[PDB]
């Protein structure tokens, strides 16, 4: 079978460069030639212990594009009998007797990994576990980069915004570091700097990175400008008023951008990207979101089907 | 001369630092057995000044079990005894993983509420030991993990 | 057509021994040979006026395993227009014009029975009505007993825990009393004793039952040990601390258990069954839950299809 | 004889039931000291078949401290040692109060997660010991309190 | 100083018969001759961690009738969130630097007792701690009985309703048991009987008590009919319907009542006492509530004023 | 009249060294000799738009100790709904026709200052306005330091914890900087360092300060150890776990402490100060809270009473 057959998808740290390339190749193929009955008769659990409408809709749409059926829940602080009292372990022990795969998002780190220990032969796909991993966001990001740039090596990638608390930028950086010759530009307020353990990881692999006060320092060289949201609720309102200037993007900032350059953003964007960026050929955050469908399709297909008939 | 006399057969864990002997007994559930156990705490030591000492008869430890002592008694000497002879000595080597005994310092880690054993990946750093939780994938200094 | 065709499934009191055997035989058959298109083009309403995630997921999974489509809701204290104001009668009058069957769970006793009076030719399946009935839990329990013991007659059944307020133990006792030669052991705090009307029912049929202070009195004889949850929220915390001892199960309690003996529990279990029981060959509460899929499939198939092509 | 040799000065708690010695060590924090401690677990006993044994040098227990052993080691013999000779023998008797070591089984009791020591009045009732929490004033069988 | 000067008032079991008499005698005096300036320049904390409007207004009114100032709060809003990780110990350590006495009500048993260990020389009065104690309710009850019956010895006292979970009846029973010749009648559904430990206490003291299924059995010989609320939330509604007749009182039930007989209820009485009782000379629950003022004044005066009141 | 008669008390930056001394001197006097009728017939509004039980009880107790009457409210219930479209301006314009002074706490910075523009001749005292000012906390802190150290000049003051977001440490630093010869030690995680603008202010005045990674570095030379709370909600829990050791205090940390050294904390101290500190002679946080009463009395007296207190 294919290397991802019946595998749990929990952490970018567990996926090799070959794994990533395989998901991306599969996503390209399904995008070009859909297989709406591939997962016919499969039932997949969509378990959002933590609510996330955008991610859930994306995932469930991917399930339906392959013909699978879907059951699930999205949880505020409350759903029903067992929870609050019963362990996540018991919840998974039960649900894994119902379904062919579990997609789960949860507020506590490690929740998806724990689920694998109780799901028996049922594969678990992590849709987000606290501030730890979100591997399918990273896969859709990589797919979008590869599709627009034609490669995942020898790129110039700027990351802008809240680099300290963004689990998606951490994961994207780890994933890109599995490839060769990439160079990073980190543009963030000192209070929201990319963490040292990420910098240490890059140093150990001899991967170049530098800090910059504004995106104009490096705009002419950038292939991918990956913007994140500022977790302003962590910040003092005055402080948030003082930072945003160097981390807000407008169409005028793109004047010396390369033709190939794409602006990415996992969304929601509210303040970070002015609406005037939307019309430029560089705006790619909606296309990026649309790519979630193919990356998530590829993952479900690879995990639940032995052989890739294309 | 020996306050805790020699044994015929089993394991003697020597050169345990003071205030660690009782900790070893607790953490590794050493007293949950019917075998005869003899213990000295705060004994004098040439190498160490003072020490703890644990003897468990008719019981033997794998190299990996000895390595699980590394974090608490790095200078321990594990003696294998038979016919009143020391037939083997070994020192703990920092192992690759540490299970069951540590508690993840991340309060939001799933490990806390749940029927699972803690598990950490171990890697040595210049001035401490980094411990990375299997579950939350956060890495902490051993000084943080051991402090609870 | 089969005797359950287009019938409402409201109460265990309405089902004969033959009815129960038919559902169980059908569940065994679908478990061995699935029919993923049997209910193709059927639309079923999953109406959880009272939220119950475990039961709802189980039921909806059963619907998808037969190829049916699903619409529905799960209600906190609120969903939308009509409810709070409009009668359950009107709600059913409307929904029954949409769908081919209604599965419903509701906080008031009798709610499913009332629904049958307004659903026209649309069958209603009761997923739980207050402290009254939960017939599909009872069917999955019986299926699990029959599958593991090979019979539903001449059994030794211990019931342990909150026997006073457990609607599932009441129903299971009534159902087992439709069969011959069964003997019961009731192990419960005086405050949570099996109710007299249940004991009266057993007496009238000459069915043997006895009370015991601990499961050790009868462990060597037990075929099925059916544990329930203590509704501790009804109890004083000190009282709950005092009772739990004789009604908590650990692996060591199973030392003289018969080889055939299974531990069942409708779940959630939190305190009642120690996790060390889980590894023993006697733990069967997760398998029991998984059997909900086949019992619920059998019911939908029998109610919505005239003839059992196997 | 004596795997665990005689001491010159201190206390020897003899006749501890098997699997209780370590529990005494934990509960009463006996190893939180710099005094030399020697211990035998699962030792043969004429009176008991087997037993645990705890020696703590240069350390003596009040009659009230001896009584706290009663629930765990009712037949314990607490020996006072000075100049290598046994000077006194006492057995514990039921105390009127047990502080610090027990946990109130009432989950709604204020004692949990508050900076207070647990405290129970001790009341004998033919067979079992009844324990009444100083705080919630609820009374439990000792079996219930010891269970957690 | 008087025996209760600067004493904590936590539990009926710490109060001797002499203490109870002293409180009652002081209450009678303040009722006959008000002392509106006795506690002038005292500041008292009214700390209702659990809300209890009737009890709080009663207590604060008592503080004002003696001329004291009041600061306080009422929670049961921050029920287990928002309500900090700050210990009750710290809260009391702080508040005891502000005020001259602390009146507190709390959902956890032992809270007032814990408070005394952090209040320094500031007395705490227990306005109720979970299902444990409520001594000022018992003191107003005893005062009311003493006033209407002329004595607290040799009485025939019936207690009706939820005898199992009523902290108020447990305490009134303990208090009356400090006096001589009292005779108890316990009228309760089996599921809600007076607990064995109360019965053991009476047997130990050689005090006569009997169980009765209805009020009518003993109406002709009772001096006090103490009714309590049966909270529905513990019972099944059908169970509640089935037993309620025996713990409900209406005017016609009083036909053979002694002329001196008073009906008491700590309130609310909504189900248990029919409004037609209100106009009988036996209805004494509102007068009882009124006496709360004098009992609580007496306690505040004794605890905060060195010399006996004249 | 005294310098503070009929003055608004809004910001530490509007209070001179002479003002601070005057408040402290008045506080010492009222502590030594109470004046329980000084503000007789004054009515004061306790307006807690944001709830703050500890601060409110402290303030209201102070009002009562001077014999004033109190009216007020506490919100943080109507948090941004129910809470009207009615302006704070209008609310103050109304309330200032009712009362003689307004004590207010509010979630928005500048609220008390805005209040003064609509309060006419009614003084407003700021009980806290968002992350801006909390001058009466600073006044009780200074009083406590002055009392225990004999002076407010030439002190060695360590501040530990969340120096970045603590309004209370910012203000205490500004206040102490009005005096001469003070030396500051700032112990904080890099992510929570004392802000540059505070540092600039000290440099401008030629005041010495140094940064230190742990308390142990300076324990032997500090006169005041002012600890603050690190609220977890801003930090990642793993980040919180990693830095907490350096801002946590336990009794053994005090081995080399000066005999005069006091440990202060505006409270709650739940994580930062271990309960074993409580019994040391250095623990002074509860005495500190107690001094809130005298600082707040002094302020109320000075603002509402023309002549100096004797
Ligand atoms: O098996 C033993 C070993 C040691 N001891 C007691 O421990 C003390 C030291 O006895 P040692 O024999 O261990 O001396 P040492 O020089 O070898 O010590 P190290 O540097 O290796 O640490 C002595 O007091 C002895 O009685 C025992 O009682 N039993
Ligand atoms: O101080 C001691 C006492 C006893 N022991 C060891 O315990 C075992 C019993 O030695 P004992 O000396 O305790 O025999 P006993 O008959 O007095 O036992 P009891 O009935 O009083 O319980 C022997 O194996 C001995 O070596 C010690 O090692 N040290
Ligand atoms: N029959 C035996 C033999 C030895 N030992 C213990 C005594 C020592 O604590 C340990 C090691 O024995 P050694 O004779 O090797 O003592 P050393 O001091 O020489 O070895 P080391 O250098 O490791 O300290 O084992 C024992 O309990 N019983
Ligand atoms: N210098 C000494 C003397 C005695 N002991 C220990 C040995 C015994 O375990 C316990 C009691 O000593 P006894 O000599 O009294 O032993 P007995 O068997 O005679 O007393 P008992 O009947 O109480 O067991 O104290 C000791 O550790 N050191
Ligand atoms: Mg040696
Ligand atoms: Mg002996
Ligand atoms: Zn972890
Ligand atoms: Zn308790």
């Amino acid at each position: 079978a294919n290397p991802l057959y019946q595998k749990h998808i929990i952490s970018i740290n567990d996926l090799s460069r070959d794994d990533l390339n395989l998901v991306l190749a599969t996503a390209a193929k399904l995008k070009a030639n859909p297989q709406p009955e591939l997962l016919k008769h499969k039932v997949i659990a969509s378990c959002f212990f933590e609510a996330s409408t955008r991610t859930r809709l994306s995932f469930e749409t991917s399930m339906h594009r392959l013909g699978a059926s879907v059951v699930g829940f999205s949880d505020s602080a409350n759903t029903s009998l067992g929870k609050k009292g019963e362990t996540l372990a018991d919840t998974i022990s039960v649900i894994s007797t119902y379904v062919d795969a579990i997609v789960m998002r949860h507020p506590q780190e490690g929740a998806a990994r724990l689920a694998t220990e109780f799901s028996g032969n049922v594969p678990v796909l992590n849709a987000g576990d606290g501030s730890n991993q979100h591997p399918t966001q990273t896969l859709l990001d990589l797919f979008t980069i590869q599709e627009t740039q034609g490669r995942l090596d020898n790129l110039h990638v700027a990351m802008v915004g809240d680099l300290k608390y963004g689990r998606t930028v951490h994961s994207l950086t780890q994933a890109l570091a599995k490839f060769d010759g990439n160079r990073f530009y980190f543009i963030a307020p000192d209070a929201l700097a990319m963490p040292q353990y990420i910098l240490d990881m890059l140093d150990e692999k001899g991967i170049a990175w530098s800090l910059h006060s504004s995106i104009e320092e490096v705009m002419a060289e950038v292939d991918i400008l990956y913007m994140t949201r500022v977790q302003k609720e962590r910040l003092d309102p005055s402080e948030y008023a003082n930072v945003k200037a160097q981390f807000v993007l407008r169409a005028s900032d793109l004047h010396n951008a390369k033709a190939n350059m794409k602006v990415l953003h996992p969304l929601p964007r509210v303040d970070e990207i002015a609406t005037d960026v939307d019309k430029t050929p560089h705006a790619w955050y909606f296309q990026q979101a649309g790519n979630g469908i193919f990356a998530r399709q590829a993952l479900l297909a690879l995990v639940l089907n032995r052989d890739l008939v294309l | 001369k020996l306050q805790v006399e020699a044994i015929k057969r089993g394991t003697v864990i020597d050169h345990i630092p003071a205030q660690i002997g009782f900790k070893l007994l607790s953490l590794f559930k050493l007293t949950e057995t019917d075998q005869r156990i003899t213990i000295g705490l705060n004994l004098p030591s040439g190498e160490m000044g003072r020490k703890d000492l644990i003897k468990i008869e008719n019981t033997f430890l794998s190299e990996d079990q000895v390595d699980q002592l590394a974090l608490y008694a790095p200078q321990a000497t594990v003696n294998r005894i038979d016919n009143y002879e020391v037939v083997g000595k070994s020192r703990p080597s920092l192992p690759e993983r540490i299970d069951n005994v540590l508690v993840c310092p991340n309060s939001n880690c799933i490990s806390h509420a749940e029927p699972v054993s803690s598990s950490f990946a171990v890697r040595k750093r210049a001035n401490d030991i980094a411990l990375k939780c299997k579950y939350c994938e956060k890495e902490f200094s051993h000084n943080v993990v051991l402090a609870n």
